[PDB]
């Protein structure tokens, strides 16, 4: 039910099985690192210092990409999951503390390890480092960095409220199995011999989410949550192919309208948000610029019945002066 | 509760930017008179207070929206509403009872918040941006909320905000 099957198991083995390198900034080497490599030493250093780890998972677009590599969304950041109920002690702090000393022993070979301090490792590799126990929520974070793009994040996370936007970005892939696999045999992964493998959603069934990533189908569940990008986010699925499934988008395709205006009220707020996520989403690309701009202007005209013009013909406005600025250029 | 954010990965200009950034609300602020680069403040909150727990609902969205992939250019502009948004309890703060005390006062408060946040009641909040160059070497943002020892000197209020300007 849960299972994949062959080829998603040698889609997954693959990204984990990559070498990713790790750009370090001034006098520091490159660090090659496999994405198996270090969810294994993080997890034993961790539980050498009497830390424990409940799983280790796949987010995101990896996931979804190891269930269908057509969807589109692409694999572009391996995200790394680590569930760990990090009550006390400071144990957010050893974790990071971990973590670093972790990527010392990474180093190529010829360095006088003497010199590097675990602060100069943060400062030569480290590109975000993040740490949250409000209310419900208990997570941390170490992203790495690496020049040609790719993002290597280390999650640790002990309660987190909202893990997912919308259903095909619910996946989750634990990874247990997969490294018991590399332990236990010496023999290579075949279509008989390959691990069992089991996906999660964190968004209601598998079976659900997996039918509306493979129909290219959007959904989501809990619109409390939504953004001003979710508005941005539902365009972003609907121009790569993905349709609606027709059930009531009616107070939502209306909500992310409203909390778009809201969260961006002014004219030129709107303009920056939106000139910003054209370039940072559609690169190079002014054909799937022009044509998320003709997607996100339809969906903000048919879905916003508001009746005040104030938000909507400016906001109108702004999108038809930039589909003509794309357009003209 | 405890929320913190670095970031190693900003540009000369972004920095630059919010360099800037930080410089009008000193000019903006009542000024007081009685290598590496740091600019910032420290303000000091209380969490039994609706401002204060209104600021943190704001600080805490701000890091989650920081925490998206490809925001690190928006980084300027969302700033640029975070503490300049006077309709907004972050913004509205540090309008008021934002004071700039001279670099013999502020050199203190900095290298204790920097012993405070490296080894695991008044909750704090402050960002800060730093340069290591000529050159530059390292630009870094810190910004985070902390509960700590003292690193005011009974010198400030509650919601009193303290400006940082190293050079």
């Amino acid at each position: 039910p849960n299972v994949l099957n062959w080829e998603q198991v040698q889609r997954l083995d693959g990204i984990l099985s990559e070498t990713i390198p790790i750009h370090g900034r001034g006098n520091f080497p490159t660090l090659e690192l496999q994405p198996s490599l270090i969810v294994k030493v993080v997890r034993r250093r961790l539980a050498e210092k009497r830390i424990g780890v409940r799983d280790v998972r796949l987010n995101g677009s990896a996931a979804s990409h190891v269930l269908h590599q057509d969807s589109g969304l692409g694999y572009k950041d391996l995200d790394l999951i680590f569930c760990a109920d990090l009550r006390g002690e400071g144990e957010f702090q050893t974790v990071k503390d971990v973590v670093l000393d972790c990527l010392l022993d990474f180093l190529p070979e010829g360095v006088n390890k003497e010199k590097i301090t675990p602060l100069t490792l943060k400062e030569a590799y480290v590109q975000k480092m993040v740490k949250v126990c409000n209310d419900s929520d208990r997570w941390s974070l170490i992203s790495l960095s690496n020049n040609s793009g790719k993002n290597v994040e280390l999650k640790f996370v002990d309660s987190l409220r909202r893990q997912f936007e919308f259903s095909v970005d619910s996946f989750q892939i634990k990874l247990d199995s997969l490294l018991l696999f590399y332990e236990c045999s010496e023999n290579p992964m075949t279509e008989t011999f390959h691990p069992t493998i089991i996906g999660e959603s964190v968004y209601g069934d598998f079976q659900e989410a997996f039918d509306h990533l493979c129909n290219k189908i959007i959904a989501t569940r809990n619109p409390e949550e939504i953004r001003g990008g979710g508005l941005l986010k539902y365009c972003n699925l609907l121009v790569r192919g993905f349709r609606p499934a027709s059930d009531e988008i009616k107070t939502l395709q209306r909500y992310m309208c409203s909390r778009f205006f809201i969260d961006f009220s002014d004219i030129g707020e709107q303009q920056r948000k939106l000139e910003s996520y054209l370039q940072n989403h559609f690169v190079g690309l002014e054909d799937r610029k022009y044509e998320y701009l003709m997607t996100l202007h339809g969906v903000v005209n048919e879905s916003t019945v508001c009746l005040m013009g104030h938000e909507r013909r400016q906001t109108l406005n702004l999108i038809t002066m930039l589909a003509i600025r794309v357009l003209a250029d | 509760v405890n929320i913190e954010f670095e970031a190693y990965s900003l540009s000369d200009n972004d920095y630059d930017g919010i360099k800037k950034l930080l410089q009008q609300l000193f000019l903006k602020a009542p000024v007081n008179t009685a290598d590496v680069e740091v600019f910032g403040f420290i303000s000091l909150l209380n969490l039994t207070e609706r401002k204060g727990t209104q600021c943190v609902e704001q600080i805490q969205e701000l890091v989650l929206r920081f925490c998206e992939k490809n925001c690190e250019k928006s980084m300027v502009e969302q700033l640029d509403k975070f503490l300049n948004d006077t309709t907004k309890p972050v913004g509205l703060l540090l309008s008021e009872r934002f004071i700039n005390v001279p670099p013999q006062i502020a050199l203190p408060m900095y290298q204790q918040l920097q012993k405070e946040l490296a080894g695991a009641g008044k909750c704090y909040f402050y960002l800060l941006i730093s340069k290591t160059f000529q050159v530059t070497a390292l630009v870094s943002l810190k910004a985070g909320l902390i509960q700590s020892r003292s690193t005011l000197s009974d010198f400030q209020g509650t919601f009193m905000t303290v400006g940082i300007a190293l050079s």
